RNA sequence: CUUAUGACCUGGGCUACACACGUGCUACAAUGGACAGAACAAAGGGCAGCGAAACCGCGAGGUUAAGCCAAUCCCACAAAUCUGUUCUCAGUUCGGAUCGCAGUCUGCAACUCGACUGCGUGAAGCUGGAAUCGCUAGUAAUCGCGGAUCAGCAUGCCGCG
């Protein structure tokens, strides 16, 4: 590591709106986030909203 | 951001929310009424409570992420099934 | 840390037992992660070279290199020795921290992220990620962001085959 | 039609019922471009008179939301 | 010409546009945009026609139905305008065209083929070349209202304020 050519690395606690906390060596002392890995639906397996709205059309023969 | 897209910070919440596709005038006003923010506030001046309120409201409601795909699916369907309407679509 | 222990304790033993290797260190390892910019607009915007250099220093403290054209081209109005793009090589704790940040924020932060490309393998055991947005993860300062030129990430592994590299990435958490 | 019910010609509906009671078979010719496509139309390669000829068209599942005229062009160029 | 240059019917076309040009409407914004409150109208129509009032629906509109063959009742609560709140000079909280979906009036059926409403966007466009048009007083400019043709269709026509 060269002297002064790079910024100082600092351990930070990556936060999420859902409460998940992650730690990574970052320039910022802290990093606020809204959607972490688990917060994103794709990482939640079969997302409820997507799995519910992903049904194929039925011609709307209800009426 | 709330819907993954930045919003103007120096504008009222009502119109700041309209910049999100799928969330227009009526939808934005209804979301603001549900959140209880009075519709006269800056978005740069807010707190975690009413921020997460709108966030969860949007996550529960439809979003541009879903609309972009639904409209494209419908367009491709009506284009593939024949549908002289769809023929005009393809023609532009 | 948060990644080194997880790897050494879950990925190495499990993958070794799965692939029936004849030695401990025969397990494939992620050697490095190379980030390339490749901005070619420097011809029309001499200051564009400064762009993605101040951003790369924030993405990773390791300062990038001002790569220069090894060959001139008229179709692109190029001359040998002129700056093009930027290069960064992460080896050590830096690459682990970069992987952690990526998996934790960047991929989930993308709006329409679903089933990342599977054919991104180079055919030898290396993975490449094609980014087209310049503001993927929080260290990019959306406010200061003016251009949306994405990034090019190259993951290099000691894998001799693509299947074992795929298994390693999936066990690490690559959401294929 | 909004709540009065879907729209179809009586003769065409009778033909389709006769053809579906046993098995789907040869094209069902008709001049009723007005008729709206129903789920029963599926599998039947109906024909539409575009003014000078009959164009046989295989009605798939997703065709229920369109009319025969949408698949029977008239203008030429 | 005439068992066809005549006649019956389904469908199509009369509504296609790389185009150019007459007439009209809408726009490019701060004499402005959106929201809250308030006033004044003039003429004309009503019998398978006009339809109060009530309910439902953001909505176009739907249901029960009073009244009227009419100085009675209805169509039908005119808008510009004023007093307030709000935004701020930007291709914008301008314009709503093209546009996807969901609906309303009618009618056997708005798909070639009406209008209207809500949803989400939104360009062309920031005043427009020669040249050219109308206007001498309640005229110019401009805001609404009613009838003809009409099951359902008006930026055009007729008139009114």
């Amino acid at each position: 590591m060269k002297a002064g050519i790079h910024p100082n690395f600092k351990k930070a606690t990556v936060k999420c709106a859902c409460g998940n906390e992650f730690e990574t060596g970052s320039v910022k002392e802290e990093v606020r986030v809204e959607i972490c890995s688990e917060c994103h639906p794709f990482y939640t397996g079969r997302q409820k909203f997507a799995s519910a709205d992903g049904r194929v059309d039925r011609f709307n023969k209800k009426y | 951001r709330i819907a993954g897209v930045d919003i103007p910070r120096d504008k009222r919440v009502v119109i700041s929310l309209t910049y999100i596709f799928g969330i227009g005038r009526t939808t934005a006003q209804q979301v603001l009424k549900e959140a209880g923010v009075s519709e006269d506030t800056r978005v740069r001046d807010l707190t975690e409570e009413e921020l997460g309120k709108i966030r969860d409201i949007i996550d529960k409601l439809k979003v541009e992420g879903d609309l972009r795909r639904e409209v494209s699916l419908n367009i491709k369907r009506l284009i593939e099934i024949g549908s002289y309407r769809g023929i005009r679509h393809r023609r532009g | 840390n948060r990644l080194k222990e997880k790897y050494n304790k879950e990925i190495a033993p499990a993958l070794m037992t799965k692939f029936n290797y004849d030695s401990v260190m025969q397990v494939p390892k992620i050697e490095k992660i190379v980030i390339n910019m490749g901005v070619g607009d420097a011809v029309q915007n001499a200051k564009a070279i400064d762009s993605a250099v101040e951003e790369l220093t924030f993405i990773a403290g390791q300062k990038p290199v001002v790569t220069r054209a090894k060959k001139s081209i008229a179709g692109f109005r190029l001359r040998e020795g002129m700056p093009i793009g930027a290069k960064v090589t992460l080896r050590g704790e830096r690459m682990y921290d970069f992987l952690d940040k990526l998996i934790s924020v960047s991929l989930p932060r993308v709006r329409d992220f679903r089933g990342v490309s599977k054919k991104s393998f180079d055919g030898r055991g290396n993975y490449t990620l094609g980014i087209k947005e310049q503001l993927i993860f929080p260290e990019i300062d959306y406010d200061k962001v003016t251009k949306v030129r994405g990034m090019d990430i190259v993951i290099v592994t000691t894998a001799n085959t693509d299947e074992e590299a795929r298994e390693l990435l999936t066990q690490v958490g690559m959401p294929f | 039609s909004l709540k009065k019910g879907p729209f179809v010609d009586g003769h065409l509906m009778t033909k389709i019922e006769k053809l579906n009671e046993t098995d789907k078979k040869q094209v069902v010719k008709t001049w009723s471009r007005r008729s709206t496509i129903f789920p029963q139309f599926i599998g039947h390669t109906i024909a539409v008179y575009d003014g000078r000829k009959h164009v046989p068209v295989f009605i798939s599942e997703d065709m229920v939301g369109h009319k025969l005229g949408e698949f029977a062009p008239t203008r030429t160029y």
